[PDB]
RNA sequence: GGACCGAACCGGUGCCUGCUGAAACAGUCUCGGAUGAGUUGUGUUUAGGAGUGAAAAGCUAACCGAACCUGGAGAUAGCUAG
RNA sequence: GACAAGGGUUCCUGGGGAAGGGUCGUCCGCCCAGGGAAAGUCGGGACCUAAGGUGAGGCCGAACGGCGCAGCCGAUGGACAGCAGGUCAAGAUUCCUGCACCGAUCAUGUGGAGUGAUGGAGGGACGCAUUACGCUAUCCAAUGCCAAGCUAUGGCUAUGCUGGUUGGUACGCUCAAGGGCGAUCGGGUCAGAAAAUCUACCGGUCAUGCCUCAGACGUAUCGGGAGCUUCCUCGGAAGCGAAGUUGGAAACGCGACGGUGCCAAGAAAAGCUUCUAAACGUUGAAACAUGAUUGCCCGUACCGCAAACCGACACAGGUGUCCGAGUGUCAAUGCACUAAGGCGCGCGAGAGAACCCUCGUUAAGGAACUUUGCAAUCUCACCCCGUAACUUCGGAAGAAGGGGUCCCCACGCUUCGCGUGGGGCGCAGUGAAUAGGCCCAGGCGACUGUUUACCAAAAUCACAGCACUCUGCCAACACGAACAGUGGACGUAUAGGGUGUGACGCCUGCCCGGUGCCGGAAGGUCAAGUGGAGCGGUGCAAGCUGCGAAAUGAAGCCCCGGUGAACGGCGACCGCUAAGGUAGCGAAAUUCCUUGUCGGGUAAGUUCCGACCUGCACGAAAGGCGUAACGAUCUGGGCGC
RNA sequence: CUUUACUAUAGUCUGGCAUUGGGAUUCGGGUUGAAACUUGGAUUUCUAACCUGAAAAAUCACUUUCGGGGACCGUGCUUGGCGGGUA
């Protein structure tokens, strides 16, 4: 449950908090599993800014992860290491397969180095066993859930997030997302036992400005600073609160933005 | 007092190029517009 | 260690000088940052109701509350000159 | 001093004197002519890939066109074989001299068997800071060696002065820090599309061990070397050649991919090593050295922190990297003086008026100047002693304040010196140069940071932190001719978008009536459209036709409820409108009257501080009130000068 | 430049009509108290359209073997609202 606060030897560093480590094996991301071509770049695409800010930050390398894990079903694997992965906010496990191939999976909370893990439907609900929902015990907490059979795990891979399994109704199993939403997923969908690691990422105090910058830049402009031309809230004589509050190109806070869709009848209680 | 013109050949040639003006219709227009009145010697000769 | 003093470098606080300038924005002295949100080389990408902007309506090739060029075009001118 | 850009004969030689040159000009970067530039090894290509640019097919669009996997293009990076000298007036890792290496091809002998892909694997392969050990470049010393000379004005007569003091290659049982390596049998098919004798995984078996030379040394050899010599066509040509010691210092370079620590977690691809598929050969393979033969394309002169590049000038401006010596001064690329080298800035001479710029000193006084101590002093380096309120216990702090500093001798120590004692000198000893004036109060912002290129650097903006709210993943959201594509994101509510607030601490009240927003089965209105009673036109008629309402018809407003870290509101004499101010603050960056009234400070204070409060028109995330530290911020005051 | 000035409009919500099909249930009813040619509505469901993901074949294309969604969505036409985002 370590953090590492600092002394106040600088003006900063008092509030500053970093993360904890030594659960992380010293080893590099190693050979091509990574095959890392993040080539970090701002929101640009066809040449214009789409998602604002995000203009810089430290050079990274993407480590490819196996999200579906279907093919390795019925095959033993033993945890090798736990490594630091940027652009994740979760630890990732290395292991090795019985056939000798190495991959990456995200690291659930409480997974020690050297644990024997087995993917597939027949697997015991030990931590990290990658089995379908139909075979998931009632109310048990899992993560890394597939939204649809095949594809990958689109549900709850961020740190500390989990999805408990509500009682299955049809071949669709009811589940509860970490936003507190209820859903319906095919029982043909895999999931991984337990909750994500990295302790509570949330309470790391993130130092001062520029620690932001170690990551996506985002100076984040506050359009009421801006001139009328640039932004609606802009304009004024001295400080002025709003007058309206649609933003930034009209719109508003509140005012639910989701279209009326076919996924909506697979949905249970959109309210929070 | 750094000025506007920082010569850098092959930048000069990358834009402005005969090769360049050929790739698009808009410059290709300009090209054949210059071949016309204005018996001009133009583009990558200069 | 967005710590301190201080060169390189990056920057422009104050006074002056300069004002047909040495210079279409500088010079001396002074001052700020000087391992960070640092400085900068090369190649490249984004533009005119458009881009960029730690946000002045700033910058977008020495005059940007809408760049330049060519065209409509001898725009129109209840106004001024001749 | 050497390069990269960029410039384009500006270089060298011989001429010239119109113009260009801020004067002149016999001169030049100007004019005429002529000459000069040499590569298998350096940089680029015949190799590789990043961003980005392309892009058959493919996906989309009134057209022109927009996308996009593979592949291709693309150095700013990867990969890759030579050094030492000599020298045209003008080129040199290019030419020649000496010695060397690399590939390709073939011949000869060894070997007489396997070779090894457009495919697999190994590896190429990467961060920031700090740091131990060995070394070199490289510089320093001398009564070390070599060479040449001379005796200056008082002295020296060398133990003085001056200069020089090794580079390459080969070998060597020599010295040597430092640096990285497990080896091998077997198993499992589910791994790498099959393969594999390769890699991965699983299981077994045996300090030291190996491999490596940075660099030192010795011998040899090829260079170079202070100068010496003779010739001289005006000043240069040819020939000769000495010794290379001991002691010290030392990198950002080499030994390396070293050691440790840290969080923000630090390219790709070919060459390269191993392995099979297919194929050829299983008597003439692979491998080795041994000669021979062969070695293409482009760049290379000159300027290059600048009269040669960008600035209209032979322009006080700007331009990326590398090298950048000595003496002194803790250190240093600082400062002063100097070496090698380069230069005195292309008008000149006199005069020594006013005024003007940039400076030096100043009697007594010491801010009285003035909007303001603006400007300019004083202060200054290192060592020692010493040092406040307040504080988030880091700080404030170099708080202020005081002393020391030079030369000689003796002594002690870890001897580039330092300490102690004694002595000497000057007005004075960081003796010249580079180096803070300080303090008490406030206002604003916490903080480092950012901003109006060319009048504003701040109290603006950002900021960590906090809150509301959207978004379940072809996410919300943004670009877009487009059911194309991409960004969000190869992210998945500890995530992403928007909004306002702005360390931290104590906190954040009252009022939803109106506006917005979320949730709202009755009911009111409501479009096209289904339906089409009936009224009319024409024809003799069958019929063809012009309108055309009840009912039914969606989202929306009207109506109901809620929601204020939503827009907002909490004195147009109380006047009624949903309510009328919880703390905290208040003559405030808010105050009209106003120089409010007291108090503090001054000899005298419209300012500043403290009170009060009667708040013209403070007030709780347009946040309220505090706050150590920070500030080329703004305000008032003191010492010092 | 602004907004509860005027007016249109990108955008967006919504009804109808195509793409777009089948079957059960129910109510409304016609043509020959049920039978039944049936015509539509509503919920429900299936699956050939259509969308979409994994598999040695990265964007695609396929026999595909498949897995999910599925008459919705998306898209063309039209109806009404909203619309300083823009003009
Ligand atoms: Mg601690
Ligand atoms: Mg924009
Ligand atoms: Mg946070
Ligand atoms: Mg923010
Ligand atoms: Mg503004
Ligand atoms: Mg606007
Ligand atoms: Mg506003
Ligand atoms: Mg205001
Ligand atoms: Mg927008
Ligand atoms: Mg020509
Ligand atoms: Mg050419
Ligand atoms: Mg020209
Ligand atoms: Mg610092
Ligand atoms: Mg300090
Ligand atoms: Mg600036
Ligand atoms: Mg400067
Ligand atoms: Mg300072
Ligand atoms: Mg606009
Ligand atoms: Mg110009
Ligand atoms: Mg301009
Ligand atoms: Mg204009
Ligand atoms: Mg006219
Ligand atoms: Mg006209
Ligand atoms: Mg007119
Ligand atoms: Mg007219
Ligand atoms: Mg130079
Ligand atoms: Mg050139
Ligand atoms: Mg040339
Ligand atoms: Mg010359
Ligand atoms: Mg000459
Ligand atoms: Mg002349
Ligand atoms: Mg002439
Ligand atoms: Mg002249
Ligand atoms: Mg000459
Ligand atoms: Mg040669
Ligand atoms: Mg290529
Ligand atoms: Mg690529
Ligand atoms: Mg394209
Ligand atoms: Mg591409
Ligand atoms: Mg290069
Ligand atoms: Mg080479
Ligand atoms: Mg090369
Ligand atoms: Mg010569
Ligand atoms: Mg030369
Ligand atoms: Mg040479
Ligand atoms: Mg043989
Ligand atoms: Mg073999
Ligand atoms: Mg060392
Ligand atoms: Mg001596
Ligand atoms: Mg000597
Ligand atoms: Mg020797
Ligand atoms: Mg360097
Ligand atoms: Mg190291
Ligand atoms: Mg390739
Ligand atoms: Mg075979
Ligand atoms: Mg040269
Ligand atoms: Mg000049
Ligand atoms: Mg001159
Ligand atoms: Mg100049
Ligand atoms: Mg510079
Ligand atoms: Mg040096
Ligand atoms: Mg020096
Ligand atoms: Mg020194
Ligand atoms: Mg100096
Ligand atoms: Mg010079
Ligand atoms: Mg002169
Ligand atoms: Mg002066
Ligand atoms: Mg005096
Ligand atoms: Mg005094
Ligand atoms: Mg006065
Ligand atoms: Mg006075
Ligand atoms: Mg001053
Ligand atoms: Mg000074
Ligand atoms: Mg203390
Ligand atoms: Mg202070
Ligand atoms: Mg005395
Ligand atoms: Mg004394
Ligand atoms: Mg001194
Ligand atoms: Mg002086
Ligand atoms: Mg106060
Ligand atoms: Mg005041
Ligand atoms: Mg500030
Ligand atoms: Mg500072
Ligand atoms: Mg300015
Ligand atoms: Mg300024
Ligand atoms: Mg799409
Ligand atoms: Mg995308
Ligand atoms: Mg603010
Ligand atoms: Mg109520
Ligand atoms: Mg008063
Ligand atoms: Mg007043
Ligand atoms: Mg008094
Ligand atoms: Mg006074
Ligand atoms: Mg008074
Ligand atoms: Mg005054
Ligand atoms: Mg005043
Ligand atoms: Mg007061
Ligand atoms: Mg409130
Ligand atoms: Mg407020
Ligand atoms: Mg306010
Ligand atoms: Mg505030
Ligand atoms: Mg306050
Ligand atoms: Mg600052
Ligand atoms: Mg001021
Ligand atoms: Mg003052
Ligand atoms: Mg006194
Ligand atoms: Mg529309
Ligand atoms: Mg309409
Ligand atoms: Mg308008
Ligand atoms: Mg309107």
């Amino acid at each position: 449950m370590a953090v590492k606060k600092y002394r106040p030897y600088t003006p900063s560093r008092r509030q500053m908090t970093t993360a904890d480590f030594s659960g992380l094996t010293k080893k590099r991301p190693e050979k091509a599993l990574t095959e890392a071509l993040p080539k970090t770049g701002g929101r640009n695409n066809r040449g214009r800014i789409t998602s604002r800010f995000i203009g810089g930050g430290h050079k990274r390398l993407y480590r490819i992860i196996d999200f579906k894990r279907r093919d390795k079903s019925g095959v033993n694997a033993k945890v090798a290491a736990i490594e630091y992965d940027p652009n994740r906010s979760a630890r990732i496990a290395l292991l090795h397969y019985a056939d000798g191939e190495k991959r990456y999976i995200l690291a659930p909370e409480g997974l020690t180095v050297g644990a024997t893990v087995n993917a597939g439907p027949e697997a015991e609900p030990k931590l990290g066993n990658a089995l379908p929902l139909r075979f998931v015990p009632v109310g048990a907490v899992v993560h890394a859930l597939e939204l649809v059979p095949g594809k990958g795990a689109q549900l709850a891979r961020s740190a500390g997030t989990s999805v408990q399994v509500q009682g299955k109704e049809s071949d669709y199993v009811i589940v509860r997302l970490p936003s507190g939403e209820l859903r319906r997923v095919h029982s043909e969908c895999y999931a991984t036992i337990g909750a994500v690691g990295n302790a509570e990422h949330k309470n790391i105090v993130l130092g001062k400005a520029g620690r932001s910058r170690w990551l996506g830049r985002k100076p984040h402009q506050r359009g009421s600073a801006m001139n009328p031309v640039d932004h609606p809230h802009g304009g004024g004589e001295g400080r002025t609160g709003a007058g309206r509050v649609p933003v930034t190109p009209w719109g508003k806070p509140t005012k639910g933005l989701k279209t009326r869709r076919k996924r909506k009848t697979s949905d249970r209680f959109i309210v929070t | 007092m750094k000025r506007t013109y920082q010569p850098n050949n092959r930048k000069r040639a990358k834009t402005h190029g005969f090769r360049a003006r050929m790739k698009t219709k808009s410059g290709r227009n300009i090209l054949a517009r210059r071949r016309a009145k204005g018996r001009h010697q133009l583009t990558v000769s200069d």
